[PDB]
């Protein structure tokens, strides 16, 4: 029932070199206990998690460790939700999606190897599936599908009377999938209409929110539908490290403003408000039902090991903590 | 021999025209510029016109206009007058990053006109707001630029700090604790003023229960007027503005000074009877107790007819009287300022024409109960996370507000610390 | 700096012709254009809300909208009638009537893009936008239809600029139709995630003061407009003249809002009363009283978030503050524990022509809470039967958008619920 919540750390960058900032951050894999500290090595916090990520690990290997095992309890007819967000360049495009595109093997991304590795899964069981795929960014409180060929239409988030927790989106094309060659030409696509653009945090900075749902009906009878959001939201922008002059800060604001909307949610669940106000971004009510509801979700966090960074780095920390705490309704 | 001003903010502005006001009638200057029948505050062109060596710039323009429409605005040239376009909202945020970074530039080009305009720059004072945004965000800013540029430079700010009960506006504790890391580590002396302490006085020794901006600004500027202008002419002692740093700043963080002033009598003064209210805690200037703290260094700054020799019993008498806890490091920590010119009323100030002032600067662990005061303010707002939307909009992270809150507690201690030495 | 200020619907349109009469008898400038006032600091900020124009003339820079010409012509009939450049006349035949669906999807929309191109044309002419001052209905269908609309379209192209609203709340004590509360919920469901700020203003509290204070047997549709007009102008005085703390629009914005949500205030005007004293505290005590709050419900029976107060007179803080520091005292459990200083003061220099002194009260306090419980009980009671969804079914409307008007509008009234206690 509580929420699994594990934590990467990326190694130095070229920057990160060429500032000449030294390491300041250290894993344990197997006791899953980060340490952190100020340049001297004199005072130190002790952060446990489900499990810790040191900079050489690779994707597969996070992905064998949380997502893995959370690939097979889909098909019990559960929801599974799980996002990366920090400071930017921390690496999260990379984690979850993955930079460059068979096997659970590569430094292929989560996304990918997830067809990969999933539908060998429903393919053993041998039973009636109906799978499709969602691709979206959340760009100025604005919403996009990528998967959709016209996507013209203003696209707006309802409720539902049935399921409390769950929103009603019109407009989302619901392509089926049955072989793994027809979804790697839309997905790339979907990377390819993703708003990207240069940072001197990154060249290959994400600039929208991009909540990658998946959903696939199973029938065999009790009917089931699988519930996977593979969530890859936008990293936090120090406006003035990012360096911009302009069109590119008006990005900035809604993306800013919207991980603060996060960040409360954790707030209130944890010291249990009666209500928590998820009506005041688009991002919340996406993951309002993935967040104190009858879903088991998980996070995954990456913080840079810089000196520099370590204000951003510490304070991170303190959601992915306190997370433990949020219960659900399985 | 010389020294420029910086007024940021409208709290810069308003508190600078009872000061330049001072500075243009200390020396018999008209209104004009015209002086009728030396030079450290202003430039002479051979039209037989002054100009005040200042800077006053504004994100707003409400305030310029004031001074540039109405009087004084002959004494003023615009070449010094910057003007923004859209007030800071009292967002630290938007007063950093969004609007000073765009201004800020055409600031520092009139700036080096004028250091190359002196010679021999003893440094300038800073005058903006530590509670409002454009004091916050834009000076902040303001002062990074100028230890790049001006390294051996002397430093001096005034940022009147708000009342741990009187309050203006409501953000008013986040400002602060952006500001630290922004004056702690660049600026070498700071000076912090508040006005609920300033209204204690204005009611008490002047009987006056209508005290306005203008009145309380008048007894700002006759603080600075002392500490630098009357430096300017000889007496038996005269001091500097370099040696501060050293005869009053003990050690590298540990320079924020307590000012006060306090010969206020309506229209009998002795004078050790007047010196002894340098040290009454009721006129201090800022709501702190030294007998909650102790007294680490202090100089005087004397002002008119004082003769040296008898003045020496009273400075004893501050040792007879020892209940003040004085501390072990410095025994013998008092540069006393004697400058022979006195100071001056201005027509329909408040002040009476006395024949002698004396102006106490000193550091103590008792502004270090002010910051306590201000901490518990921040730390219950952020606990609700209110108001922080604000600054992330501009694009200034919560990373920031972590990392400064630090600071605030680490200076803090630095304080506690130096007491239990002995 | 430039603001624009726009009307919409059978009301709102009233309501603006006070107010500009109000702002020209401020500056004294003559209806036709011609300025003559005597007073020079009245030209020192003429560009917030004018234009300069030949032989020295000078235009509102205001934008007139409705679906029904009659209402308009009559504005341009009476006095101030050739003030307004016709062609900021932007207008139809076959009004809405109380008809939000139609107002806000259907019919408007066909004139909403003819809206855009003059506040566009309006916006590059002027300086530098500050912000955007929406008079309209929440309860009537005109309005609150176009309204909510023209302010999707504006704050989708300037998102940097201020969306301000004083708008009428539907008063559950008087109205024509008891198909007025409908309009409400879907009113706010555009405005509190499209909206900077909102104002909210009741009949009943409207018809409340004037026979109060003021101790009129008559009271007058139109005088109930001259309440709401100088509250108005108690926000932009800080911009027109110069002030001791001029806090601009955005900086009273940024004091009030807590949380980019609950951004809806209470305005009211202190000084006024019959011809029967007149100091600065006597605002003080006008100030927290509930006899001042224009809106419908008692501000003792939530607690305040905060108050901002704008002074309008030669007034010393100290006078202020002492004064003002006492109803963080007298009252402590009417604020909340997590803002130690509720109060956001603000003195501009030149009160207003005739009084000496004045005070403009803005407040947000979780009482809103209880104005919108009015319109939720209602609104759900018609909603169970279905009763005159058909007049509004056919227009295009899906059930489901009244579905989210529902639980969205009460989070927003359950949000004050934690804030209060
Ligand atoms: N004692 C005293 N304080 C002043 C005076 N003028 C301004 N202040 C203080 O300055 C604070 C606001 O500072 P500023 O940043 O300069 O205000 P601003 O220039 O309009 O810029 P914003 O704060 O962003 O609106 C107020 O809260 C006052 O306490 C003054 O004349 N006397
Ligand atoms: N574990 C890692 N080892 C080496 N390089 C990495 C690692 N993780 C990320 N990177 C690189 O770091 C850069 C940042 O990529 P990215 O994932 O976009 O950062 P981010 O934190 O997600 N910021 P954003 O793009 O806005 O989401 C890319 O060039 C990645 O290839
Ligand atoms: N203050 C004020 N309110 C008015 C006036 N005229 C109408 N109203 C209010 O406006 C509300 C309905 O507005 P409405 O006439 O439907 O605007 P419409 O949408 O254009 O039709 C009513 O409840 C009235 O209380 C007026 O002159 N002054
Ligand atoms: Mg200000």
């Amino acid at each position: 029932q509580n929420i699994q919540v594990y934590v990467r750390v990326r190694p130095l960058n070229s920057r990160e070199r060429c500032i000449r900032s030294a390491e300041v951050v250290d894993v344990v894999g197997p006791r899953e206990v980060v340490t952190r500290h100020t340049l001297d090595s004199k005072l130190t916090k002790k952060f446990t998690f489900d499990r810790s990520f040191g900079p050489e690990s690779k994707q597969c290997d996070v992905y064998s460790v949380v997502v893995s095992p959370l690939i097979e309890e889909v098909l019990n007819g559960y929801n599974c939700t799980v996002f990366a967000y920090g400071q930017t360049g921390t690496g999260k495009t990379h984690t979850m999606v993955g930079n460059e595109t068979w096997e659970d093997d590569s430094d292929i991304g989560i996304i990918p190897r997830a067809l990969s590795h999933l539908f060998d899964e429903l393919r053993m069981m041998e039973v009636e599936y109906t799978m499709r795929i969602s691709y979206l960014e959340l760009y100025n409180e604005e919403l996009c599908d990528l998967l959709s060929t016209d996507d013209t239409t203003k696209i707006r988030i309802f409720d539902d009377s049935t399921k409390k927790g769950s929103v009603i989106i019109q407009g989302l094309e619901e392509i089926p999938v049955h072989s793994k060659d027809d979804v790697y030409k839309l997905l790339e696509k979907g990377k390819e209409r993703r708003k990207t653009a240069t940072t001197l945090m990154n060249a290959q900075s994400s600039r929208s929110h991009t909540v990658f749902s998946i959903v696939v009906h199973i029938r065999e009878d009790m009917l089931k539908i699988g519930k996977l959001n593979l969530v890859d939201l936008a990293g936090s922008e120090n406006v003035s490290k990012a360096g911009n002059e302009g069109i590119r800060v008006r990005e900035t604001v809604n993306i800013n403003q919207s991980l603060l909307t996060l960040g409360r949610v954790i707030t209130a669940l944890v010291d249990r408000a009666p209500h928590v106000p998820y009506r005041e971004s688009k991002l919340t009510r996406l993951l309002q039902e993935s967040l104190g509801g009858r879903t088991k979700t998980s996070i995954i966090a990456t913080i840079s090991p810089g000196h520099k960074d370590i204000e951003e780095t510490l304070s991170t920390l303190e959601y992915a903590h306190r997370a433990k705490n949020i219960q659900n309704k399985p | 021999r010389e020294c420029i001003s910086i007024h940021v903010g409208q709290a810069g502005v308003q508190i600078g025209n009872a000061c330049w006001e001072l500075y243009c009638l200390e020396h018999g200057i008209q209104p004009d510029g015209q002086m009728p029948s030396f030079n450290t505050f202003f430039s002479e062109t051979g039209a037989g016109k002054h100009v005040p060596r200042a800077v006053f710039v504004d994100l707003e323009p409400t305030v310029i206009d004031e001074v540039r429409t109405g009087t004084y605005r002959q004494l003023f040239h615009p070449e010094q007058l910057i003007t923004g376009k859209e007030d800071a909202a009292n967002n630290y945020a938007r007063g950093h990053y969004t609007i000073g970074k765009e201004i800020i530039d055409l600031v520092l080009d009139r700036i080096r006109k004028l250091a190359d305009q002196c010679t021999g720059l003893q440094g300038f004072s800073v005058f903006h707001s530590f509670g409002g945004g454009t004091g916050s965000g834009f000076t902040s800013l303001l002062m990074e630029r100028l230890s790049v540029d001006y390294g051996k430079k002397s430093k001096l700010e005034f940022s009147i700090y708000p009342a741990p009960q009187v309050s203006t506006a409501v953000v008013e504790p986040y400002n602060s604790i952006l500001t630290t890391h922004t004056t702690l580590e660049h600026s070498d002396c700071a000076f912090m003023v508040d006005n609920e302490a300033i209204y204690d006085i204005c009611r008490r020794n002047l009987d006056i229960e209508r005290p306005t901006y203008t009145n309380l600004n008048r007894l700002i500027g006759q603080i600075v007027s002392s500490i630098t202008a009357s430096l300017r002419f000889d007496g038996a002692l005269n001091v500097d503005l370099t040696e501060f740093q050293t005869n009053l700043v003990p050690y590298p963080r540990a320079h924020f000074p307590l000012a006060t002033y306090a010969p206020v009598i309506s229209a009998q003064l002795s004078v050790a009877e007047i010196t002894n209210a340098c040290f009454e805690p009721a006129n201090q200037m800022v709501k702190c107790d030294p007998r909650h703290g102790k007294y680490m260094a202090c100089c005087l700054l004397y002002r008119g007819d004082v003769v040296p020799k008898d003045v020496n019993a009273a400075i004893a008498t501050i040792k007879t009287k020892r209940t003040i806890q004085f501390v072990d490091w410095c025994p013998t920590g008092f540069k006393v300022g004697i400058n022979y010119e006195p100071p001056t009323v201005v027509p329909g100030g408040d002040l009476a024409k006395v024949q002698r002032a004396v102006c106490m600067l000193s550091n103590t662990t008792a502004i270090a109960e002010a910051w306590a005061r201000l901490d518990h303010k921040f730390d219950l707002m952020y606990a609700k996370r209110a108001f922080v939307h604000w600054y992330v909009g501009e694009g200034m992270e919560e990373g920031e507000f972590s990392e400064a809150r630090e600071d605030m507690a680490a200076l803090e201690k630095d304080y506690e610390e130096v007491g239990v030495d002995s | 700096r430039e603001i624009v200020h726009i009307q919409a619907g059978q009301c709102g349109n009233q309501i603006g012709a006070k107010f500009w009469e109000v702002i020209s008898d401020e500056h004294g400038i003559d209806p036709t254009g011609s300025y003559h006032g005597d007073s020079d600091l009245q030209l020192e900020r003429i560009n917030v809300y004018y234009n300069e124009a030949a032989g020295n003339k000078y235009v509102p820079r205001a934008i007139l909208v409705d679906l029904e010409p009659g209402t308009m012509d009559s504005v341009r009939s009476g006095p101030f009638g050739q003030i307004f450049r016709p062609d900021n006349f932007v207008f139809g035949q076959s009004g809405a009537g109380n008809n939000w669906a139609k107002g806000h999807y259907t019919e408007g929309a066909e004139l909403v893009d003819s809206v855009l191109d003059v506040v566009r044309k309006e916006s590059e002419s002027c300086d530098c936008l500050q912000g955007f001052q929406l008079t309209h209905s929440l309860g009537g269908g005109t309005g609150s239809g176009m309204g909510t609309l023209l302010i999707s379209k504006i704050r989708e192209e300037y998102p940097d600029r201020i969306m301000n609203t004083f708008s009428v709340v539907p008063s559950p004590k008087v109205s024509d139709t008891v198909v007025e509360p409908y309009n409400a919920t879907l009113s706010v469901h555009q405005l509190v995630e499209n909206t900077d700020e909102t104002y909210c203003i009741d009949n009943e509290a409207l018809y409340d003061i004037c026979f109060r204070t003021l101790k009129l047997t008559t009271p007058t549709y139109g005088d109930l407009n001259h309440l709401v007009s100088a509250t108005m102008s108690g926000v932009t005085t800080c911009l027109r003249f110069p002030g001791q703390l001029n806090a601009d629009l955005r900086k009273l914005a940024v004091n009030m809002v807590p949380f980019p949500r609950l951004h809806f205030f209470m305005p009211g005007f202190a000084p006024l009363t019959s011809r029967g004293a007149l100091t600065v505290p006597e605002l003080t005590q006008q100030m927290f009283d509930a006899k001042n709050m224009m809106a419908a419900c008692d501000p003792r029976h939530g607690r305040y978030l905060t108050v901002a107060a704008v002074f309008r007179g030669r007034m010393s803080m100290k006078e202020v503050d002492e004064q003002m520091l006492n109803v963080q005292n007298k009252n402590s459990s009417y604020f909340v524990e997590w803002i130690p200083n509720n109060v956001k003061t603000a003195v501009c220099d030149i009160p207003p022509r005739g009084l000496k002194m004045s005070a403009t009260f803005i407040g947000n306090s979780t009482a809103i809470q209880e104005l919108f419980k009015r319109i939720s009980e209602q609104f759900t009671a018609m909603f169970r039967r279905k009763a005159f969804l058909h007049w509004y079914t056919g227009e295009g409307m899906d059930e489901m958008e009244f579905t989210e008007a529902e639980s969205n509008m009460n989070d927003l009234v359950s949000e004050y619920q934690q804030y209060q206690d």
